[PDB]
């Protein structure tokens, strides 16, 4: 969404996180010049975070279940 | 198809909404040149649908 | 009062015209809309387009041909009709230029509606850009660089020439081989200019890397019966005659008798004929008998028995691309053996490509004619290939034709435009306007170029410009990382009359579609 | 630098997607008619005719 | 229909299976009751009143106006 | 290290495949490999279609 | 399975009579084979019925918690009084949370 | 890997280069054979006919 | 892939859905719409409109107004629905200004468009426009003459 290369920026950030233990490095969307998301306080909820994960994860194991659709198919006005 | 307008029985004219009359023989059932349709009238070596000659497979006359 | 606007009506049912600004908006979107679809197919990097016929068998067909697209589409704008028709005369004329006239004709059109938004008469337009056209057409050939005299030089070009061709279609994958097979090809016709006398097969199966030029000739006929399936040192002799119950020309005549006797007389008298017929061919002292139409049982059978190979049905391109190829005479009488030319080559036989077995000539005479094997994995890869290559030898042969060339990747736009600005900054009026929105569409098409690759399009035309009003003359477009190089060295050319046809051709349907200002439309039939 | 070319047109990637679903969709529809244990498939035409 | 993008229907897996085995049983229940020597024939009206009156499996199946592959397969058996 | 290992359908499992005598001539495979990579690479380079 | 003995001819009185037979026969066996404990004490009671909440739920989308639940049914049934109305058990459904943000409330 | 942001023509190039590399990894693991090899020709005809 | 391209149909019958380059054309066409219409009726030679409705009454309506030209005529287009609040909203504010400002919104929109025909992210558009708008407020407060303390 911010025109930088996808897979390239992602891979460059995770090696530096990998490299220095330093959760905080993201995508430089606004393009600020660092990559440290703690001084461009770029703050989230933790709870977000975690309900945006928990219901994801509930939602596709409901989706993955289903095997089978019984639709009218009437195609009713 | 819709021409099949059988000729000098030695060749048979043919032709269908396809637009390249056809010209066929019964003996060999070769097809001799296709002509680059809906009426295949014979010479009253030469046909018309535009006239064309069997000795150099080229229409001759446009009208 | 408007024709259609009155209190009363003038016209049948169905007939209906457009007025001056509703023609103009008609034209121009039909234009712009045309020249839209064409682009993104244009320089290295442009994309193939798929064109399913909706028709009962439902053709499909992939190419990067802008005059291929522009046919095989609906069109009921009559300004795009102007354009498809501009597009099938660019192809007609030369091979290559099918797109960029298209394209250079439509980015014109959208500088002619902005320059009427700005409230311009469009013929002040009209004039501005033949004065544009004078001066761009006049810089262009001022840059023309020829070089028939080197042989080694030309060669080069001609390899420049039919990579640049070769570039933006789908053999770009194998360039190389392709543009050495192309060149090889179009050399081997010494100069003439029939491009029918390259043959092309297409044959399903294989790499597109295992097409070839064959060192000799093809054929897809097949031999007699009895005949031989392999000569050595064939003479080779081509006619045009019967060979098929060949009556006699009096379509009066008739056999009459009064007994069956006598009819089998005439019947015995009838296969005489044709065995004297055989005879008088075979006192030509010759090896190989080639036949434009077909060779019935009996004169087969008389072959056979002579050992001579009796290949029938070639037709008129058969026999002549034989004639070119071997050397010999397309003969229809033979009562003087002595006046008549034998074809010659070392070998005849029977290969097998895929499988399909053809007659294979080798050790030809003359070879002024060739035949091209294209192995593919797709039909659509056949086709497209096939269409690629007529495009190649077409330019080649123009340039064959005309030696003169111009550089490549922008540069020739780059320098007509060039021409065209430098004489705006000295013409007063709106005509200055004018000509400014000329050398605007002719930096607007390798800026399509640069678009197509991805690259920063307006920095690199920013540098082209700057370059050329500097005066590096040869600067242009450097798709290989993108950048600007110089063409020279980077070996990037085409054809002078290829150029000069699209700026023309261009110009001229830009003029004619301008001119317009109302649309009259009759009554369809449906 | 920052932000590159925008690629304003979405229909190339759309027309590269809906050709890849097409092709993945054959080739998992002929999937399982390969090797020692594949089984093969009946096809009616539309003048009846039945092949195997 | 779908991504395959065919025009017409597709059955896969054990619905094609129990349809052809639905086929087979079909032929095989009309001539169940014609067999051994107490067996009983059968009429055949032709739908123009012509009357065929048989015992022989072979008429009977050949007579008989058959629709499904799999059963047109065991009437040509 | 050992190449000649594929499916064992018989024994149902993993064996030198060369002792069930399941053998192919390598022009089947080298012919595969080039015209399916011709093909997608020939798809990979259309970017819209028209319907005539 | 009877089907096949329907087919030739076999009469339907018989297969009732082998049916009633057979299920007459595994209900005593069932009866006889079940497993209970005479010990009448509370810590192993809780235990048996919580594993059998868990095997009752482990076919179901809550499966992955169903230790979780399993203990709060547990819960939520002994502290009925000696009819066991389901209309005492109040279930809200609220949208929006994880499984696991799932409550019994005393 | 067209949504990862790879362009066509890479991915198409990337793939040739892949073909060259399996076109000389298939070559390097076939073996020689003889036509007048009776059993290595009837083992690739069965090996053929197994799946029909 | 997206809902539309796509081999299953996720939507109801009648309900469509535009992608990038579809939507970007029609939002805007509509707006160059708006603007070409409004306008003419623009400064001291400008010309005024018939409003004929197509009701039952079928009130004729001549103005000069841009917002009563924008108000009373049938708007399908979802941009063009944007302008015409935007002419309401500015005339309920203050009484003037309203072709001014739908015309300032069409070629706004109109250079936009031509913008992204060149390439370039629409958020780098909405930056520039932003500083632009920041720097026009600040001149033309600077340029702002008062004379209320002279009667
Ligand atoms: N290797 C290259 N580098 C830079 N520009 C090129 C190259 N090859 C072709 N072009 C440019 O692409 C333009 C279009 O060529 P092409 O699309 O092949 O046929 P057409 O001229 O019919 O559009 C030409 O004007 C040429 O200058
Ligand atoms: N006498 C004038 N001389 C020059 N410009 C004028 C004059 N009167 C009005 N204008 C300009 O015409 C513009 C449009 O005003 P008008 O046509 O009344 O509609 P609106 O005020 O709703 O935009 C105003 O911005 C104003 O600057
Ligand atoms: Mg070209």
């Amino acid at each position: 969404n911010s025109g930088m290369n996808p897979i390239q920026t992602m891979t460059e950030v995770r090696a530096r996180q990998v490299k220095e233990m330093n959760p905080a490095l993201g995508i430089d969307c606004l393009h600020k010049g660092t990559n440290d998301m703690k001084q461009q306080h770029v703050i989230e909820t933790l709870i977000g975070k975690k309900q945006q994960i928990s219901l994801a994860t509930q939602m596709v194991r409901m989706i993955l279940k289903i095997d089978d659709i019984r639709k009218p198919g009437e195609s009713e006005e | 198809l819709s021409a099949c307008s059988f000729t000098s029985d030695m060749q048979i004219l043919t032709a269908s909404g396809d637009g390249t009359c056809a010209l066929w023989d019964v003996e060999s059932g070769q097809l001799l040149q296709s002509f680059h349709v809906l009426c295949l009238d014979l010479a009253p070596n030469t046909f018309v649908s535009m006239v064309w000659d069997m000795r150099s497979g080229q229409c001759v006359q446009a009208f | 009062a408007s024709l259609s606007l009155a209190p009363v009506n003038i016209f049948k049912a169905g007939a209906d015209e457009e007025r001056a600004e509703t023609a103009r908006l008609t034209s121009f979107i039909g234009a712009i809309a045309i020249g839209d679809l064409v682009k993104s197919t244009l320089g290295p990097k442009g994309m193939d387009k798929i064109l399913l016929s909706s028709g009962r068998d439902a053709s499909l067909m992939v190419t990067n041909d802008g005059a291929t697209i522009l046919k095989n589409i609906g069109v009921d704008n009559p300004a795009a009709k102007v354009l498809v028709d501009m597009s099938r005369v660019q192809d007609d004329e030369v091979g290559d230029g099918t797109t960029s006239v298209t394209v250079l004709a439509a980015e014109l059109l959208r500088e002619a509606e902005s320059l009427i938004a700005k409230k311009i008469h469009p013929q002040t337009i009209i004039a501005g850009w033949r004065e544009a056209t004078k001066a761009a057409r006049e810089a262009l050939l001022s840059s023309a660089v020829d070089h028939g005299s080197d042989e080694v030089k030309f060669r080069q070009d001609l390899m420049n020439i039919a990579g640049t061709t070769l570039s933006s279609k789908l053999l770009t994958h194998h360039k190389d081989h392709f543009t050495k097979l192309a060149v090889e090809a179009v050399l081997r016709l010494k100069g003439s200019g029939n491009l029918e006398a390259i043959h092309i097969i297409k044959k399903l199966g294989g790499s597109l890397a295992d097409s070839y030029l064959d060192e000799g000739f093809l054929l897809d006929k097949k031999i007699g019966v009895n005949q031989p399936k392999r000569i050595e040192n064939a003479k080779i002799l081509i006619a045009n005659t019967g060979m098929d119950t060949d009556k006699i020309k009096i379509f009066g005549s008739r056999v009459r008798v009064d007994s069956t006797a006598k009819v089998a007389e005439i019947e015995h008298a009838e296969k005489e004929k044709m065995k004297e017929k055989v005879e008088r061919i075979l006192k030509h002292g010759i090896n190989c008998f080639i036949n434009r139409q077909l060779i019935y049982n009996y004169p087969e059978q008389l072959f056979g028995a002579a050992g001579v190979m009796a290949i029938e049905h070639a037709d008129f391109a058969g026999v002549e691309r034989l004639a070119l190829v071997t050397g010999g005479e397309i003969a229809s009488t033979f009562d003087h053996p002595e006046l008549v030319k034998l074809g010659s080559c070392k070998l005849i036989e029977e290969v097998m490509i895929g499988e399909d077995k053809l007659i294979h000539f080798s050790g030809v005479a003359l070879g002024e004619a060739c035949t091209i094997v294209l192995r593919g994995a797709t039909q659509q890869i056949l086709d497209e290939a096939e269409r690629s290559l007529h495009d190649a030898l077409c330019v080649l042969a123009q340039t064959v034709k005309d030696s003169r060339t111009v550089y490549g990747g922008g540069c020739s736009e780059m320098l007509m435009a060039h021409a065209v600005t430098q004489l705006a900054n000295r013409t007063p009026g709106k005509e200055a306007v004018a000509m400014e929105s000329y050398a605007k569409a002719l930096r607007m098409l390798p800026t399509i170029i640069a678009d197509n690759a991805g690259y920063d399009s307006a920095d690199l035309v920013a540098q082209l410009r700057a370059a050329h009003s500097e005066g590096n003359t040869t600067a242009g477009l450097d798709m290989r990382e993108g950048t600007i190089g110089d063409m020279a060295i980077l070996g990037i050319t085409e054809s002078f009359q290829v150029k000069r046809q699209v700026l023309l051709s261009a110009a001229e349907a830009a003029e004619v579609i301008l001119r317009v200002d109302n649309i009259i439309k009759a009554a369809p039939r449906k | 630098r920052g932000k590159g070319a925008y690629q304003d047109r979405d229909k190339p990637a759309q027309i590269r997607f809906s050709n890849i679903s097409a092709a993945k969709a054959v080739a998992d529809a002929i999937r399982t008619s390969l090797g020692p244990k594949g089984m093969d498939k009946m096809i009616q035409d539309g003048k009846g005719d039945v092949t195997i | 229909e779908g991504p395959l993008s065919v025009f017409g229907d597709r059955s896969t897996g054990e619905t094609i299976r129990s349809q052809n085995v639905m086929a087979a049983a079909s032929i095989a229940n009309i001539v169940k009751s014609s067999l051994g020597p107490v067996g009983l024939d059968k009429m055949l009206v032709d739908d123009i009143g012509d009357v065929t009156i048989t015992n022989d499996g072979a008429t009977i199946l050949k007579l008989l106006e058959v629709e499904h592959p799999a059963a047109k397969v065991l009437c040509e058996l | 290290g050992e190449k000649t290992a594929g499916i064992n359908v018989r024994k149902g499992g993993i064996s030198n495949i060369l002792e069930e005598l399941v053998v192919q001539p390598l022009l089947v495979s080298v012919s595969a490999l080039t015209l399916a990579t011709e093909t997608v690479r020939s798809i990979l380079k259309i970017d819209d279609v028209v319907n005539t | 399975q009877v089907k096949p003995y329907v087919e030739e001819g076999l009469h339907p009185q018989i297969i009732i009579r082998a049916f009633r037979t057979a299920t007459q026969l595994a209900v005593n066996k069932i009866k006889e084979i079940a497993v209970t404990v005479k010990k009448a004490d509370k810590v192993e009671q809780r235990k048996l019925l919580e594993k059998c909440a868990m095997t009752a739920l482990s076919s179901k989308l809550i499966s992955q918690q169903k230790a979780f639940f399993a203990k709060m049914v547990v819960d939520a049934v002994m502290m009925l009084d000696d009819l066991l109305q389901l209309k005492m058990i109040g279930i809200k459904k609220v949208q929006g949370g994880a499984l696991e943000d799932s409550q019994l409330v005393a | 890997l067209l949504q990862k942001g790879i362009h066509p023509t890479i991915i198409s190039e990337s793939f040739q280069k892949a073909l060259e590399k399996g076109i000389e990894i298939l070559t390097d693991m076939s073996r020689p054979v003889e036509l007048s090899d009776r059993e290595t020709l009837l083992n690739s005809a069965t090996t053929s006919l197994n799946s029909k």
